[PDB]
């Protein structure tokens, strides 16, 4: 088979425990083949939770214990914290040739509280400007659940060409951030008296705007 | 505790071979109770183990990739490469070096990890960013530096050489119609400091060697 | 007139499993045990009820010699009185054992990269070896309430298991090839002496 299976996603209460289960084919007998746990935060390389089953390296958290179902081995988290929130892989030797990694577990705290985006627009630059582009940049963070919609605008008509916009990104404080772009000619920023930037949020919606000045 | 530091370049044309090298400080490479291996991580998708190599020479692929992977070691220098023949756009991935312990039948694991390098495989030509500043315009206020239309990916944007972090939000790049990257990084900073404080963005675009430091000053 | 085979057995380019170990009978030949005493590249040299320097002098009917792989752990196990997985359902020796027991590692040749995993260990069975017994059985070991049928499954697991030899073992994990000499005195023309 060699594809080890995790759940897609898993979700928790804080100061409560979770298991991520981690299901293979080969079943090897007691102390033998025992599977790793991996943790990975976002932009980040894997670290290190569990090796041999249960054994967890010097400065990884007692809030972490790994087990076996004999076909299954699970990674059991307590104590939910805000941090655990990232993406979890098992790792184990599968039929004594190749090394593979699970699926991936993405984990999710629950709980989290609704949180209004905050709009950051920028006008083009002088130094863009003279350069005889321009650019508006719309940034938008610190929202949850991390799902926006941007809606551009010339002084109170709507835009279409030259937008650019991100996927939600999870940052350090687990709400999201994105970002947009719109891209002009010098002429169409200076002609318009403003732009503006829509951003909807769960119903709710934020707008900023920039002139030429 | 030990270090792995990875190099090679960011960006491979189609048909090419992939080269990467992996070098080991705070520890001898040449350990007889070690691996070092190599896994991948293709953007959003989950990981793959390459290969790992012994001190004395001896390799073992994932025969998945053994006919495009060869993997060497230079215990003289304490490094060891990867090399992936025939590339494809399937191969653009964070590449990733490991020690891999396998102490017993019981168990094994990959400790410690190198920081990742983002391999593009692209035909498109490197392409160094243009750097313009966000001017803050107003007790915070929200200034910024914009990178744009560079390739390939990553650029790496400090502030104050380092001096800044708290407050800092690089955002993910964006991808243009024109199939060059863009982004903006930005920090929240005091009003009152605006007059006094300098705020200085430092730029770093590894596949074109670009280094620019743009002074960020209010509007005038 | 000659020189006995005793290259045969520990110049060996294979060595058998523990479970099926081989045995080798030593008859009428003349040994000359000062290449073995004589050897440093010995880890483990324990003789019983005889002496290394004290055998050039004595004649024996038959000689068995008995050889395998296991672990450094392991090692420890091929002596008279010892239990664990390799003395109880593997190979044992009796209490009243006559011979030596010989052992050296062998990460080098029985460790392969990638993992050696023809090397095997008996790991269930249902009572203790008796002395110099072999159990080469496969069938599927009953460790439960319900039979198996020759399934594996819940309670019902193969009787051996791997080393999956490779050479970052620790030592204790590392593969170690032994061989085993009984020394065997009947009323017979004894057939085996030294110089
Ligand atoms: C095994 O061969 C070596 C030479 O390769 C020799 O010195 C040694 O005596 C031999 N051992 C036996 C038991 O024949």
């Amino acid at each position: 088979s060699y594809e080890l299976t995790q759940p897609a996603s898993v979700s928790g209460s804080p100061g409560q425990s979770i298991t991520i289960s981690c299901t293979g084919t080969s079943i090897d007998v007691g102390n033998y083949n025992l599977a790793s746990w991996y943790q990975q935060h976002p932009g980040k390389a894997p670290k290190l939770i569990i090796y041999e089953g249960s054994r967890r390296p010097s400065g990884v958290s007692n809030r972490f214990s790994g087990a076996k179902s004999g076909n299954t081995a699970s990674l059991t988290i307590s104590g939910l914290q805000a941090e655990d929130e990232a993406d979890y892989y098992c790792c184990s030797y599968v039929g004594s040739s190749t090394y593979v990694f699970g699926s991936g577990t993405k984990v999710t705290v629950l709980g989290q509280p609704k949180a209004n985006p905050t709009v950051t627009l920028f006008p083009p630059s002088s130094e863009e400007l003279q350069a005889n582009k321009a650019t508006l940049v719309c940034l938008i963070s610190d929202f949850y659940p991390g799902a926006v919609t941007v809606a551009w605008k010339a002084d109170s008509s709507p835009v279409k060409a030259g937008v650019e916009t991100t996927t939600p990104s999870k940052q350090s404080n687990n709400k999201y951030a994105a970002s947009s772009y719109l891209s002009l000619t010098p002429e169409q920023w200076k002609s318009h008296r403003s732009y503006s930037c829509q951003v909807t949020h769960e119903g709710s919606t934020v707008e900023k705007t920039v002139a030429p000045t | 505790q030990v270090q792995l530091v990875q190099s090679g370049p960011g960006l491979v044309k189609p048909s090419q071979t992939l080269s990467l090298t992996c070098s080991v400080s705070d520890g001898s490479i040449s350990s007889s109770d070690y691996y070092w291996s190599w896994i991948r991580q293709p953007p959003g998708k989950g990981l793959e183990w390459i290969g790992y190599i012994y001190y004395t020479g001896s390799t073992y692929y994932n025969p998945s990739l053994k006919s495009r992977v060869s993997i060497s070691v230079d215990r003289s220098k304490n490094q060891f490469s990867l090399k992936l023949s025939s590339v494809t756009a399937a191969d653009t991935a964070v590449y990733y070096c490991a020690r891999l312990v396998v102490p017993s039948p019981k168990g094994s694991w990959f400790d410690p990890w190198g920081q990742g390098t983002l391999v593009t495989v692209s035909s498109a030509s490197t392409k160094g960013p243009s750097v313009f500043p966000l001017a803050p315009s107003s007790g915070t206020a929200a200034l910024g530096c914009l990178v744009k239309d560079y390739f390939p990916e990553p650029v790496t944007v400090s502030w104050n050489s380092g001096a800044l972090t708290s407050g800092v939000h690089t955002f993910p790049a964006v991808l243009q119609s024109s199939g060059l990257y863009s982004l903006s990084s930005v920090v929240t900073v005091p009003s009152s400091s605006l007059g006094t404080q300098t705020y200085i963005c430092n730029v770093n675009h590894k596949p074109s060697n670009t280094k620019v430091d743009k002074k960020v000053e209010p509007k005038s | 007139t000659n020189l006995c085979p005793f290259g045969e057995v520990f110049n060996a380019t294979r060595f058998a499993s523990v479970y099926a170990w081989n045995r080798k009978r030593i008859s009428n030949c003349v040994a000359d045990y000062s290449v073995l005493y004589n050897s440093a590249s010995f880890s483990t040299f324990k003789c019983y009820g005889v002496s290394p320097t004290k055998l050039n002098d004595l004649c024996f009917t038959n000689v068995y010699a008995d050889s395998f792989v296991i672990r450094g752990d392991e090692v420890r196990q091929i002596a008279p009185g010892q239990t664990g997985n390799i003395a109880d359902y593997n190979y044992k020796l009796p209490d009243d054992f006559t011979g030596c027991v010989i052992a050296w590692n062998s990460n080098n040749l029985d460790s392969k990269v990638g993992g050696n995993y023809n090397y095997l260990y008996r790991l269930f069975r249902k009572s203790n070896l008796k002395p110099f017994e072999r159990d080469i059985s496969t069938e599927i070991y009953q460790a439960g309430s319900t039979p198996c049928n020759g399934v594996k499954g819940f309670n019902c697991y193969f009787p051996l298991q791997s080393y999956g030899f490779q050479p970052t073992y620790g030592v204790g994990y590392q593969p170690y090839r032994v061989v085993v000499l009984s020394f065997e005195l009947l009323h017979a023309p004894a057939t085996v002496c030294g110089k």
